[PDB]
Order: C-alpha cells, then structure tokens, then sequence
RNA sequence: GAGUCCCAUAACCUUUGUACCCCAGAGUGAGAAA
RNA sequence: GCGAUGAUCACCCGGGUGGGUACAAAUGGCAGUCUGACAAGU
C-alpha cells in the first residue's frame, strides 16, 4: 500500500512514486532481495516525480538538525505539499524514520506514514544507486556534499571555536624563526654587495639593519656633503662618532665603484631586507598578542615566545596538557627552554608548566589569574635555593 | 554541565573511599593527577578518582579525556582533603588511581565499586 | 632500478640471514625471497623519546 | 669598465638559487597557515603567485561570492574556488589574523616580482660581461658555467671537455675510478641547442655545443677590444645549429 | 629497538594498503595520508622517492585492536584501497587515522563517535585527513545521521557496549551494501562479566546470524589483549545457507 | 665513443667561533628539615 | 613557619684540560676535471 517515498538527500530533498510494490510474504526471498541491487529491477519499482535541492549550506544544516530531531522543516513541508495529492483513504508515504512520522501527520493530517521493513527496503535501494535514479536532474555531487555537512553538523553539536584555536601559533613560530634566518641572510648579502663598493662601511656599522637603512641613503660614496653628513648623523647617533667616519672615509678608500644599475639592486634588495624586519616585527608582536589571547597562564608563566614553542614542540596545546610532567620536562630539554640545584628549579618549573597548560586548554574563556599566582610560586621557590 | 561531572553521593563515596584505604594498604594505589596520567598511559588502571573541589578543577580535567578515550570509569568525591586521609597519605589528593591486579584480595570490592561508577556515568 | 646498488644488496643479504647476527634473538621461521618492490626508509623518532629512543 | 666584473655574477646567481627556496618555503606556511581558513584551495590552484594573489583579492570566503578573481585565474577554475569557498570545512578568522595573512601575501608577490628583476638583471650583466657565451649557450646556463669555475679567466682555460662535464663531477669522477662509462652532458644539459636535440644526438651536440662554447668564451675573456656585440658567439651558434640539423635529419631506421 | 636513525626496509604486506618495515624488527605500517606529523606519537618512517620525501606511519597493536588482528593473521580485511569504511566506536585518531592511510585518498571513513570530549579531538585530526568523516552521533540510532553516510563496503565496529549486537545490525541494513564486509570487536567484560570470555563469543556470533551476517572467521587478538576477539562477517542479505 | 637523472647548487670528516650541557627517561614516586 | 597542586635520587694545577648538544664559516681534507680522427651520402 506504499504509493509515496520521502528520501533526504545532503542536496536536497527528493520524492518518488512508487509504481509497482514488491511481495510482502516473500520479502526474505533471496530473489525479492537481489533485485534491490540489480537496477534493471528497481527502476520497474519507484519513479522520481520531484526533486527541491537546498538553497544553500545553511540551509542544508537547519534542516540536518531538523531530520536529526524528527522536525519539519519549512522545505520539507513544501515539497510534501506540492506533491502529496489530498485525501475515509490517506495516501501512504514511506519514511525511513518512525520518529518523523508524528510530526507529519500533525502538519498533514491526510497522509499515513509507513516505515516497516518493506519501506526500509526501498529506501536501501535509493540509498544504493544514489544519483543514477535522478535521470540527470542536477544533485550536484553526493559525496562532497556529504563530507562538508558532516563537518558542520558534528561542529555544531560540539560547539568548537576559533578562540580555542592554536595552531595559529604554531604557524607564527615557525615563520618567526624563519624569517630571522632569512633576515640575517639576505642582510649578509647586502654588505658583500656594498661591500665591494665601501668596503669599510660593513665594518664601521656593524649592526645589519642599521647597515641596510643607511644604504639606502648613501647610494653612491662619492655623494658627501655637510647636510648629507647631518641626514646620515640623523641615522642611529653620533655618540659612535660613524657619522664623521664614514664622510671621512668615503674621500678616501678602495671601494671600486660599481654600476647604476648593480647600484639599483643593493638598494633594492636592501629594501627587502628592510621589509622583512617590519614584518617580522610585526609578526612577533601578533605572536604576542595571541598567547594572550589563547595561553595566558602559559604565556605569563615562561614567556610568550617561549611558551610558543613549547606548544609547538607538543605540536598542540592539547597534546601538551595530555603529557604528564616529567614528559614536559624532556620536551624542552633540547632547546633547553626551562634552563644540581640548577636541575632542580627545572623540574619544579615544569610541573608548573605542565599545570598551567590544563587550565589554558580545558578553559573557554582562560584567565590569567592562576598563571600568575602560580608563577609567584616558583619565585619563593627560586629565592629559597 | 559542571566541568566536573559526575559527582558520587554520600553513599557512593563513603564506599569509594573504603576501597582507596585498602588499596593503599595493599600498595595498589597511585596517588596524584601525575601518576594517574601514567596509569592511564600503560593501561594498567581500573578506574580513576578525582577530587570536585580542586582549586581549580582544571588542573586535572585532562583525565577524563584519557579515561574515557582507554574506556576507563572514572568519578569525582565531592572532598580533596577526605580523599588524601582515604589514601593514607598526609596531604590532600586530587587524583588516584587503582592498579590492575586479577590476583588482589580486595578484588571483589574494586569490581563492586567499579559496577556503580559504571551505572553513575 | 636494475643498477641494484651493492649497498642495497648486502642489506637485503643481511635481512635474509638475520637470525645469526645476535645469539639471543632467535626469530620466527621465514624465507623471504627478496621482494620485486621495496624501498628503504629511517625512521623518525617522537620529540618526546629524545632521550629513549634516539 | 664597471661594467665587466664577473664577481656580480657569482654573487648574482648564488643569490638566485637562494631566492628560490625561501620563496618556496613562504609559499608553503601560507598555503598550511591560510588553508586552515579553507583548506581546499591548494589542490585547485597550485601556482604560489597565484595563490598569494587569491588570498589579496579575497580576503575570506565570504568574499568570494562577490569578489571577482578573473585576472587571476580562468573561468572554469576561478568558479571552483567560488564552489568550495560555501560548503569548505575551515574556521572563519579574526580581522588580526587576515591582517597578518594578508602581509604574508605581500611577501609572496614581492618576492616574485623581484626575482624576475634579478633575472632581468643577471640576464643585462651576463650580455655585458660575455656576450658571446650568452647567445650561444644562454644567459642561465652561461651564469652557472663562470661561478663553478669561480671566475671567468679560469673558465677560459679549461679545455672543451671539461666544459662538457662541468657539472657532473660526481657521475664522472665515481666513473672513472671503478672502470664503468663516464656522464656526457654535465651542467650543458639544460641548454636549449641540447634540448631540442633527441636520442644519441644529445650527445654529440653536447660535444659540438661544448667545443664552441669554449671558442666563445675566451673570445670573452683574452679579448683586449672585444665589442659588446657577441658576433663571435652568433657566427658560432649557426655552426652548430648547421650541425643540428644535418645531425637530426639522418634517419637511422630504413627508408 | 626501533631507534631514531635505524635504517629499515619497506615492503608490502599481503593486504593492500598495509606494509612492513624489516629489519631487527618488524613492523606494521601503512603510508601517511598527511605527511609531516604523527597523530598519537608514533613513530614514523621516511623514504626519498624520485625526489619527493614519502613519509610512512607506525601501527602500535597494543593502541588499536584492528592492528592485533593483522598480526594474528586475519585471512580477510575488507578494509582496502578504495572502499568507504564505516568505523563505528571512533574514540580518536588512534585507529581510524591508520583506517584512513589503508582506503587511501579515493577512499573515505565515516568516523561515528559518542562522547563530546574525544570528538573535538576527532574533529581536528579530521580536518588533515580529507577522507574522513567525523560523525558525532549516538550510533545506538543510525537514522539521526542518516544523511551524512552513503553506501558502505564495510563496516567496523569497536564499540564497547552490552547491546552492541543491535548496533551493528541497524547500521548495517542502513548502510552496508550486499555481500559487504563486517568487522567487530567483542571485549567479553564488557558484554557479560559474570560469564566466561568463550561464552560471550559464541553468544555474540549467534545474534550475527541472527541478523543476517554470516561470520567468516573469529580471532582472538592475544598475546596484544585478553579476553578479546575480532569476528570478521560477511552481510548475506539473500541467505545465509 | 661515452651513467645529467646517488641534488659537486651536494654529503661526510677536520679546524675555528658562538650559546648551552656533564642526572635518570614511558624517569622514579614519600619523603625532606631538625 | 615543607610536600602527591609532587619530597628524594670526568681530569689536573680560585685557575686550567676532557667529553657532549644547536648553529655559522673555511681559497681546510676526501678531491683527481672524459676519449681524440673519422663520420654521413651516391
């Protein structure tokens, strides 16, 4: 007496008829149950007579929530609508679940809902075949619907969050230390560069970044005058005396003097090493800013930096608070981040260490009450030794 | 809702703690969240007790992660300072955890104790 | 590669007769026949068997 | 002239090979660090420059309904990336953390658009330094045949054959010890006479190639009056592509 | 043992999807859908191959009983290269991230677990392995996540629960295909503990029948467990006989 | 005639410079001080 | 005015040698730049 079947499909919701029942007595039978797998078979069954994909990926999460709790939603209530014909007699549709059932009925009081094991079958067989019943009608793709759903709706329930995350900074870390490394490099290279053109610069400003700014003022040596000699005194202080110096020097060295455009580059590439110390500044104090934000007892307790690459070398907060003390301890132990009675405050930082890590991870919203308390421990503990 | 949940009664804890003074004597007992979590590790746990009054309670919410993800029971006592004199140590515990042992005379009542943390959770 | 570095072939030669290196060990029974597809690997350790397993 | 000193190579060249790991390395903490946001994107387009580009046009998904990316990439892929940017799996991200994504990205494009400038610039250096070389065996290769040898004046005074094998001392040197053949190509294999040639041929244009380059070269250095015109080098890349293709046009299966 | 630098010898194993490592030792392994990192600190093998750096992943036995019951010597796993797993009892990453090496990237998982706590951490192991699917949802009742899971070849049950028979029976009319594979692990002081271990397992195949899936084969996964077996079943919708 | 294709753009060893170490590791688990 | 939220657990003359861990450099070592007259067509 099946005459309509309801599928819910991660696209969309799809309705078919249901033009030939198959034996009820003989349902076990293996023949009733092969045809089920055999498509030639199943198409003689069921017809699909309409189909209403999801206006969108918030859609198709309302209503996986309400097909979770047995719940109508306001698509489901149109589809059923414009199909079910009206009806002493009620036309049967097949649901795969009992729990949806009372709420149609509630909605539509003329439609009787089946879910014994005949409906069940049939809707295996939907399941089974999938896009090859919707004759080319658009269900996009089953399988990369499905996976971003099911993401969404096991989130939901969970209720995950990105002030819980941290993995932002296990991304800073390894970009900060980068980009000290590309820094000191590329800036190397800038002294070679203009090294060949004054060589005795490199040696009169040793401090690299220092040295790139004031390349870029005094492109060429032979260009000194009293103003430039303020402009570049502008630069770092005089207290050095570099200022005088270098117009000094520059009138007399062997710095062959090279190209305009060999020039153009020095400055240039320069530049680059100019940038990359902004942004890695930048990226430091946004590293800071986050530990804050994500680890404070953590971060109060160590350092921001510090407490960074600890969460790191975890390779996650979680896995962190998971360890048990002594594990903590050796974690560090090869970038020597807690460093006999050295050994000793050690230990005792770490299982402090460890205890701030838990209230971090397991907090939603961590304060920094504890980690600051907890510190001010291990400072008794450091005077005492 | 409470971070630490579920909480044993007055009837269930009284019956807890008997069983973690026992557990002492016979040298089945780890004491501490630090030995907890290494029982944990190598499986070697029947169930773990956690005080609920621990300040703060989040010390020792990595437990129940370990606990459930190895199937192991695992309950709170609403009191800290009770379950140290339980364990037969002379400062307050926040966790302990008994030791696996099929051939330990007090195995019945772990077993008991351990059926009720199961019904309770 | 059909080169089949010498390397290559003592380490396998010494996998096949693997149960004489040490008098204590004493392994299952096997043969192995040099397999058509392999490949040789080292392993990486955990950050936390620094000491261990290192 | 401070426009012949070969030292500008060395350094350029060596600073180009540096150049194109760090800008990979970037390339990579972007695309784990901003594929947290959405993760599907590496898969679709896997171009750096154009990656670092999407993340400057778009900030964040929400975006990518009404952001157009043609510019970037092409119709069919540009509404991928629209497709996945609704159904993707990634968590949304504060304005702090785009910020620093997004400088990121700037670095990716900085990057890109001086390295092409480095080229450009080894490319003016190399056509002023050793002209003839150049048109003959190009302007990359030319740059790494002077800095293996270190300078150009020791380049000059090595024979043929060991231009030939520049680059293979290891395949070479493990060769002749042991009594087996020896390499063939070297560092010349990236040449473009080479690469057109096929089977055996490669070979022997490597012998040709590497004979004449060697006749280019020190034209380049011993020349007091040398005129920045590589006539030298042009004369003898038709030599050599006369010997391509009398070379190619021998069939060997028979007609 | 297995120390850092110790060189070892890859080859596969007679299932598709998982290999062993040679040496001094041998061990079970299976290769690294997201390279780079370990997901429960195991230890991990790198090979260079033309060259791209492969990276492959440890199986512990004693962490997940499926590892156990390759080292005993299960004749059949339907768990293979591209077929859709449905692993039901996904506490965490500690089997179903191998699960997932095993199907490879065409493959996918349907990880169904219960419990909030281990799903976040299910969750985020998730986002690095595109192939899976993490479900959390009481698996006692299949029909609430009935849209979030298609057709599966196999299914693999690690659920410790007294009624863990009706488990793998509603989820597998829902989704197991015909002729597909079941895979269950049965820790008899979970079902039953005032019987004996053997009881419970001649108890537990019976209600299979019962069901519908015909078991193929038992293994007890000893020396690794006790009081453990894997029964692996074959969903016979058409008969039994 | 002749192995680019086991990164000579490299690996390994030695020397120097810098910064730390000379305790156990799945570390142990109820003592310490007087 | 303690503690399971964790107690306890190489050499030589204040100075110098020995050994270990991470990085950088070396115009320091391994470490030595292939053969040499034929070939292709009718």
């Amino acid at each position: 007496p099946i005459e309509y079947l309801l599928f819910e499909e991660p696209t969309g919701y799809a309705v078919f008829k249901v033009k030939l029942q198959q034996d009820d007595i003989g349902s076990r039978l293996k023949e009733v149950q092969e045809q089920i797998n055999d498509f030639g078979a199943f198409t003689k069954l069921i017809e699909l007579v309409s189909f209403a994909p999801f206006k969108g990926a918030a859609e198709a999460l309302e209503n996986a929530n309400d097909i979770s709790e047995g719940l109508v939603s306001e698509s489901l209530k149109a589809i059923l609508d414009l199909n079910l014909p009206k009806a002493k007699k009620n036309i049967t549709l097949a649901i795969s679940d009992k729990n949806l059932g009372p709420s149609i009925k509630e909605e539509f009081p003329y439609v009787d809902c089946i879910s014994n094991e005949l409906a069940q079958d049939l809707i295996r067989g939907v399941r089974l075949h999938g896009e090859k019943l919707f004759k080319g009608l658009q269900s996009g793709d089953l399988e990369r619907a499905q996976l971003g759903l099911g993401h969404a709706y096991s989130r939901a329930k969970v209720k995950f969050s990105v002030q819980k995350n941290d993995n932002h900074i296990i991304q800073a870390i390894a970009l900060l230390d980068q980009l000290d490394k590309d820094i000191n490099t590329f800036a190397m290279r800038v002294k070679e560069w203009y090294g060949w053109h004054f060589p005795e610069l490199a040696k009169l400003v040793p401090d690299n970044y220092t040295f790139a700014k004031l390349v870029l003022f005094i492109k060429d040596k032979a260009s000194l005058n009293d103003d430039s000699l303020h402009d570049l005194a502008a630069l770092l202080n005089e207290d050095s005396g570099i200022a005088q110096r270098v117009i000094d020097n520059a009138r007399i060295s062997m710095g062959q003097d090279i190209s305009e455009t060999d020039m153009e580059n020095v400055c240039v590439f320069a530049q680059r090493v100019a940038s990359l110390a902004d942004y890695r500044r930048q990226l430091y104090d946004y590293l800071c800013e986050k530990m804050h934000t994500v680890a404070p007892n953590l971060s109060e307790l160590i350092g921001e930096v510090i407490g960074a690459r600890l969460i790191s070398h975890a390779g996650s907060l979680t896995n962190l608070s998971k360890q048990a003390a002594s594990t903590v301890q050796i974690l560090g132990a090869e970038k020597a981040l807690f460093r006999k009675n050295k050994g000793r405050i050690s230990r005792y930082l770490a299982n402090k260490c460890s205890m701030a890590s838990r209230i971090d991870n397991y907090s939603e919203e961590p304060s920094n009450v504890f980690g600051s308390v907890l510190k001010k421990q291990v400072e008794q503990r450091l005077e005492f030794y | 809702n409470p971070k630490a949940f579920p909480l044993a009664d007055a009837a269930l804890t009284q019956q807890i703690l008997d069983v973690v003074q026992q557990a002492a004597n016979l040298r089945q007992l780890k004491k501490g969240a630090n030995e907890a979590t290494k029982t944990l590790n190598r499986g070697i746990s029947e169930f773990i007790i956690m005080a609920a009054d621990c300040e703060p309670i989040e010390i020792l919410l990595h437990l129940p992660l370990l606990c459930e993800d190895k199937n192991v029971p695992y309950v709170f006592v609403p009191s800290r300072v009770a379950l140290g004199r339980a364990c037969g140590v002379s400062r307050p515990v926040i966790a302990a955890s008994i030791t696996t042992n099929d051939a330990s005379a007090i195995k019945t009542q772990i077993y008991a104790v351990k059926d009720k943390i199961e019904t309770l959770l | 590669d059909d080169n089949m570095r010498r390397e290559v072939q003592r380490d396998l030669l010494l996998i096949k007769h693997r149960a004489a290196l040490d008098p204590k060990r004493h392994y299952k029974k096997q043969r192995w026949e040099v397999p058509e597809r392999f490949a040789i690997g080292t392993i990486i350790e955990d950050k936390s068997e620094f000491y261990s397993s290192r | 002239s401070a426009d012949k000193v070969d030292v500008m190579i060395i350094q350029a060249i060596a600073l180009l090979d540096d150049l194109d790991k760090e800008l990979n390395t970037y390339a990579m903490r972007c695309k784990e660090w901003y594929g947290w946001h959405f993760p599907e994107l590496a898969k679709i387009v896997t171009d750096s420059v154009a990656y670092a580009r999407i993340i400057l046009t778009m900030g964040i998904r929400s975006k990518a309904s009404e952001t157009d990316l043609s510019e970037i990439l092409p119709e069919e892929i540009e509404e991928r990336v629209k497709t996945a940017a609704e159904v993707s799996m990634g968590t949304e991200i504060t304005q702090t953390d785009l910020d620093n994504i997004n400088a990121l990205a700037e670095q990716i494009v900085e990057f890109a658009a001086y390295r092409e400038q480095l080229s450009n610039y080894l490319s003016a250096r190399m056509k002023a330094i050793a002209p003839n070389l150049t048109q003959l065996v190009g302007e990359l290769v030319g740059a790494r045949l002077i800095a293996h040898s270190g300078s150009l004046i020791s380049l000059a005074k090595s024979p043929a054959s060991t231009i030939q094998i520049l680059g293979a001392e290891k395949a070479l040197f493990r060769a002749l010890k042991t009594k087996h053949d020896t390499p063939k190509y070297g560092l010349l294999y990236h040449a473009s006479l080479v690469g057109q040639a096929t089977g055996k041929n490669k070979g022997k244009i490597a012998r040709v190639l590497a004979a004449k380059a060697a006749v280019s070269l020190r034209y380049d250095a011993l020349a007091e009056d040398r005129d920045d015109s590589g006539d030298i080098g042009l004369e003898s890349r038709a030599k050599v592509e006369n010997r391509l293709s009398q070379l190619e046009g021998r069939d060997l299966r028979t007609t | 043992g297995a120390r850092g630098g110790a060189k070892v010898v890859i080859e596969p194993h007679r299932h598709a999807g998982v290999y062993i490592a040679r040496g001094k030792e041998d061990l079970l392994v299976t290769k690294n859908m997201a390279p780079g990192e370990s997901v429960y600190g195991e230890k991990r093998i790198s090979v260079e191959e033309p060259p791209t750096k492969v990276e492959y992943r440890v199986w512990n036995p004693f962490r997940s009983k499926l590892a156990a019951g390759i080292m005993g010597g299960l004749d059949e796993l339907f768990i293979a290269p591209g077929k859709k797993v449905l692993y039901l009892g996904a506490a965490s990453g500690t089997s179903v991230s191998h699960v997932s090496d095993v199907v490879g990237p065409e493959g996918v998982v349907y990880a169904v677990e219960f419990s909030h706590r281990p799903g976040r951490e299910l969750i985020s192991m998730a986002k690095k392995r595109p192939n899976i699917i993490p479900i959390i949802e009481d698996a006692r009742h299949p029909q609430k996540y009935r849209m979030l899971i298609g057709m599966v070849d196999c299914v693999f049950a690690d659920v410790a629960q007294p009624d863990q028979a009706r488990i793998i029976a509603l989820n597998s009319h829902m989704f197991l295909k015909d002729q597909g594979g079941v895979v269950i692990s049965i820790k008899a002081n979970c079902i039953d503990s005032t019987v004996d271990a053997e009881t419970v397992f001649a108890r537990e195949v019976q209600k299979l029948r019962e069901e519908r899936i015909k078991p193929l084969e038992q293994l007890t996964l000893e020396p690794y467990e006790r009081d453990h077996c894997i029964v692996v079943g074959r969903y016979m919708r058409s008969g039994l006989k």
